[PDB]
């Protein structure tokens, strides 16, 4: 078992428990199911583990798949390092109450000028720009990039184009956001998404298979997508070395 | 019955969004799944067994143990309510690195493809023999009424060469029983009677029992083979560097002559620049 | 009322060329509450560049020249590309149904000419269609559906040059 | 009344082929990165059945203090309850039956169940 | 353990109407742990994140964020790692960064959440603490207020649950102390038809042999 052991060598050196404590991820919730995941040949993920005690002795419980999520999550913040230095925009949006302050954490301590955070709720015709917004609310405001403006009252950026307007949303509440992906269909806008179980998200580019249900994924998502953005990988180059 | 029943499914979870398909087995099933995994219209196929209804022992499929492809139906009815699972393609591409289940053995392709977010494509596939009516196309026939439906590869028998397309139908100019007419993209059914051309220089004047059958012959591990020599062959040129390098000169003359126009529009605004401020210096 | 126009479709009618054909203009009926029956002059444009960009738009107005005006602006903000052989026939036999219409179309070789019914003959000159026999079936009442149809219906087929980067197998000979 | 299908690649292509119009910025994202759309039916509703149902039942029904542990969720650490039931599981797979398992059980963690209990009496005299 | 445990796993999963093929790490991943095996009325440790004056934001992990009302919340529920209630000056300064002991009394709402709520029903903490003592009779005394007299024993009040004690097991001063708290033990409880049964402490329990 030569792989088996260069694998479990690969899996020596890293906190495995704390990947698995995000990725283990629970049920996203029980109610009407839309048309879920399918065992399929590609992120099948459906284990309905009913787990109630009596309501029928099934009421309440939906899937669970720790190797989709970790490979899409991974996949997901490949996609927004090659969309970000490829000069796009990065907007991440969640109308999701309860979460919001981390997105206010994340919105004060990112460092990329291209990686954008909206928190309020989503306004009906955001991504229409039937009208000439320069682009709606989520984009290139003060509440877009929080940062910008105290970074810039500082005045120190950390340093040695035109026409503001999305180039991949990513959605991270689908049940108060699944407006946000259809509008970014209608926009030609790739979107990624969490699966929540109830909304349509058959306009999803990329889903990413958590649920909203977690800070320990929020945290996990955010912490590898702040790292990623925050630091040019030369200067980890040269902080490794 | 079987050929109606294997493309009636077919027809029933494409227009039904099921990417999965799944038939009460038969000789026919068995041969013919093989031949449209060869042929790659889907990805592969297993047999399946409703498991919760098996008893304390009786024999179960083991997939790993089992050797990978079975090829008759006694050892396919040996056990109890067996059922053949389809893993149907769902774009253009078949995830050899996937491998849905069963499918070509080594994942390499060369090159990887676009990600595209069709369905399913085997589409609107119809039975065009019919259990009351069999219907003979005599090729030139089965030609001038293959205009008459979209794109896709016909389905055919015949007694000395066994499940066959019109391709082969047509190249070794016999009538045959034309079962059913599967949608498909054009690149495809461009791909399958172009093999099936190079299959007949192969088997050029071989007697026609003696033909490799379509199930016994997989085509996309063969345009497998031939994509990794290939790449193979061009990776190891040579000439390829001299047309890289000839390429590296192109383009080195269109980026030299476009710096040093760079230079001469920058000399002509420090020119006419100074012109102005000698002429303001002059009049003043 | 003013109908919209963008930046970077000026560089398109300075590009191709044009034409422009109204489908049929229908005047619907509504009585309202408060002053009576109010009408709408309901209009269908469609615009293509005769190289495969086809367009359609529909347009609702009060008035006949604002409504076609409208129809006309919006299929010109509406463009989708579908491929022909070498700009006169389409790939595949061709099924569609919208509403519950029946359309079936064929490719014919160059030269066939148009056998095509009426609005339909103005159509396939627009997008560049000129050798491909067509019958609409079931209750073809309706210039609208038949124009939506023809929309997906020629967005329906598919095309041989996708494949010989990838399939390993090229595609040439085109002798019958 | 059309059909919900394919989205947003075969949507781009057939325009992006012919040059319509340069895409929207993301094409190398959309390419290089393989996706699903949710092809959204049902092959078969998976209610994978647990195993650990019954030993669960027995035991909830036996000691309820077994419903009254905290416990963290978010660690995979496992409950007192679930190494009763893993314990009873092991013993069946090694050879056993299910009762004298469950009295192996009884003696092999009961200890923890006393010390629990004198958790309880604690928070009881907490509460009260 | 752990291979017999997986060979467990694997074995329960033959015998479904799939084939099931690589789902079973998703088992495995599941038998370390990840959820419950029942999950209505368990209590679990939980995370405060932050506290406002009337609903408290703690973790669940589960379905995200709970929310309790701050004057159900005491310092006894702050389950500390190590056997005792912290040591606080006040008594409901829950500090954000504990590890708090909620009961989960349902995992979804119409409300996009779950109840989630330790409500600190003493009530409920005495049915808990009685269903535990009856099953702890097996393996201290119980106070109740004596409240009026009938047919066959005393009505006693006992931590907000009304009992009657049978005449066989009672003592003879409760006749002439009617009014006044004292201590009972508890004896078993009917729960089909609500009927508590209890005896005086000073009486001894003689041996009433388990009817069923």
């Amino acid at each position: 078992n030569t792989p088996a052991e260069l694998e479990e060598a690969e899996l020596a050196g890293l906190d495995m428990e704390s990947l698995m404590r995000a990725i283990v991820h629970p049920l996203p919730l029980g109610r009407v199911r839309n048309g879920a995941l399918l065992a399929q040949a590609l992120g099948t993920g459906a284990p309905v583990v009913q787990l109630e005690n009596g309501p029928g002795g099934r009421d309440a419980a939906l899937f669970f798949d720790p190797a989709a999520t970790l490979s899409s999550t991974m996949r997901a913040l490949h996609v927004i390092r090659q969309v970000l230095e490829k000069d796009g925009h990065v907007v991440v949006v969640n109308s999701n109450p309860r979460m919001r302050p981390l997105l206010r954490e994340a919105a004060h301590l990112c460092l990329n000028s291209n990686v954008w955070f909206w928190a309020d709720d989503w306004l009906p015709g955001c991504l229409a720009e039937t009208d000439a917004r320069g682009g709606h609310c989520p984009l290139l405001s003060d509440k877009a990039q929080p940062n910008r403006q105290i970074m810039a009252e500082k005045g120190l950026v950390f340093r040695n184009g035109r026409f503001r307007q999305p180039a991949l949303v990513v959605v991270l509440d689908l049940s108060y956001g699944g407006e946000a992906v259809r509008e970014a269909a209608a926009r030609n806008v790739p979107t990624v998404a969490l699966l929540n179980g109830h909304s349509d998200a058959s306009a999803v580019t990329f889903p990413v298979y958590a649920s909203e249900s977690h800070l320990g994924y929020h945290h996990f998502f955010l912490e590898w997508l702040l790292r990623v953005v925050n630091i040019d990988p030369k200067v980890l180059h040269t902080l490794r070395n | 019955n079987n050929s109606c029943t294997f493309f009636g499914s077919i027809k029933r979870d494409v227009v039904n969004g099921v990417p999965f398909c799944l038939l009460r087995p038969s000789r026919l099933a068995l041969d013919m799944a093989k031949v449209v995994r060869n042929l790659g219209i889907v990805d592969g196929f297993e047999v399946v067994q409703r498991r919760s209804r098996l008893g304390a022992h009786d024999f179960v499929w083991l997939p790993e143990q089992q050797p990978q492809e079975p090829e008759h139906l006694y050892d396919t009815s040996l056990f109890r309510q067996r059922l053949i699972r389809l893993h149907l393609r769902t774009d253009l591409f078949s995830r050899l690195p996937g491998a849905p289940g069963s499918g070509a053995g080594g994942p390499q392709p060369a090159s990887a493809q676009l990600a595209p977010a069709v369905g399913l494509l085997p589409l609107s596939v119809k039975n065009i023999s019919k259990a009351s009516q069999p219907v003979l196309m005599y090729p030139r026939q089965l030609e001038e009424a293959a205009a008459r439906l979209p794109a896709g590869v016909f389905m055919c028998y015949h007694p000395q060469l066994g499940l066959i397309t019109d391709a082969m139908a047509q190249q070794y100019d016999v009538p045959a029983l034309v079962a059913a007419h599967v949608g498909l993209p054009l690149s495809q059914a461009a791909a399958i009677r172009g093999a099936l051309r190079v299959k007949a220089a192969e088997e050029a004047g071989k007697e026609l029992r003696h033909v490799t059958q379509l199930k016994d012959w997989n085509m996309m591990e063969l345009l497998r083979q031939r994509m990794v020599e290939r790449r193979a062959a061009l990776e190891a040129g040579g000439e390829v560097a001299a047309r890289l390098q000839e390429l590296r000169e192109a383009g080195l003359r269109l980026r030299d002559e476009a710096s040093d126009r760079v230079t001469s529009a920058l000399n002509v605004a420090q020119d006419l620049e100074d012109g102005a401020l000698a002429w303001q210096l002059v009049h003043s | 009322p003013l109908p919209p126009l963008p930046r970077e479709l000026r560089e398109a009618l300075y590009g191709h060329r044009w034409d422009r054909v109204i489908v049929d203009v229908r005047r619907t009926h509504t009585p309202v509450r408060g002053r009576g029956k109010r009408e709408e002059y309901t209009a269908m444009v469609a615009t293509g560049n005769m190289r495969g960009v086809f367009g359609l738009g529909i347009g609702v107005a009060e008035s006949a020249q604002l409504a076609t005006a409208r129809a006309h602006l919006d299929s010109l903000s509406r463009l989708a590309a579908v491929p022909l052989y070498r700009g006169h026939t389409l790939y595949t036999h061709v099924d569609h149904t919208f509403h519950r219409l029946s359309i079936r179309m064929m490719p014919r070789p160059a030269g066939w000419g148009l056998r095509c019914p009426d609005l339909l003959y103005e159509l396939c000159g627009l997008v560049g269609l000129r050798d491909v026999s067509i019958r609409v079936r079931g209750q073809r009442g309706s210039r609208f559906f038949v124009a939506q149809c023809f929309q997906e219906a020629l967005q329906k087929q598919t095309t041989p040059h996708d494949g010989v980067e990838a399939t390993g197998m090229y595609i040439r000979e085109v002798f019958r | 009344r059309p059909t919900r299908r394919a989205n947003l690649v075969a949507k781009l292509m057939r325009d992006l082929e012919s040059g319509h119009f340069a895409a929207p910025k993301a094409l190398d994202v959309l390419t290089q990165y393989r996706t699903e759309q949710l092809s959204y039916s049902l092959t078969g509703i998976p209610r994978v059945t647990l195993p650990e149902k019954p030993l669960i039942r027995a035991f909830l029904q036996k000691y309820p203090e077994a419903r009254a542990e905290p416990v963290a969720l978010d660690s995979f650490t496992p409950p007192l309850a679930r190494q009763f039931a893993q314990r009873q599981l092991q013993l069946m797979q090694a050879g056993a039956a299910r009762e004298q398992a469950f009295t192996q059980a009884e003696q092999e963690l009961a200890g923890r169940l006393q010390a629990l209990r004198s958790r309880l009496l604690g928070s009881a005299a907490t509460a009260l | 353990s752990d291979l017999d445990d997986v060979l467990c796993r694997h074995t329960l999963r033959l015998p479904k109407p799939a084939s099931t093929g690589q789902e079973a790490a998703l088992r495995l991943l599941s038998r370390f742990n990840g959820a419950l095996p029942s999950l209505r009325g368990q209590t679990i440790l939980a995370k405060v994140l932050s506290v406002d004056s009337e609903r408290v934001t703690v973790d669940t992990g589960y379905n995200g964020v709970a929310e309790v009302p701050r004057a159900d919340v005491s310092i006894a529920h702050v389950h500390t790692a190590d056997g005792a209630a912290p040591v606080r000056p006040t008594t409901s300064d829950v500090r954000p960064g504990d590890l708090l002991r909620l009961r989960v009394d349902a995992p979804y709402t119409p409300y996009g959440d779950m109840q989630l709520t330790a409500v600190r029903e003493e009530s409920e903490f005495k049915r808990r603490l009685a269903w535990g003592e009856l099953r702890r009779a097996m393996e201290q005394p119980v106070s109740g207020r004596v409240l009026n007299d009938c047919v066959g024993g005393f009505a006693v009040g006992v931590a907000g649950f009304v009992a009657f004690l049978p005449s066989a097991m009672a003592a003879r001063d409760t006749t002439q102390r009617v009014g006044s708290l004292q201590s009972f033990r508890i004896v078993a409880m009917d729960e089909a038809r609500r009927r508590i049964t209890l005896r005086d402490a000073g009486v001894a329990a003689a041996g009433f042999r388990r009817v069923g």
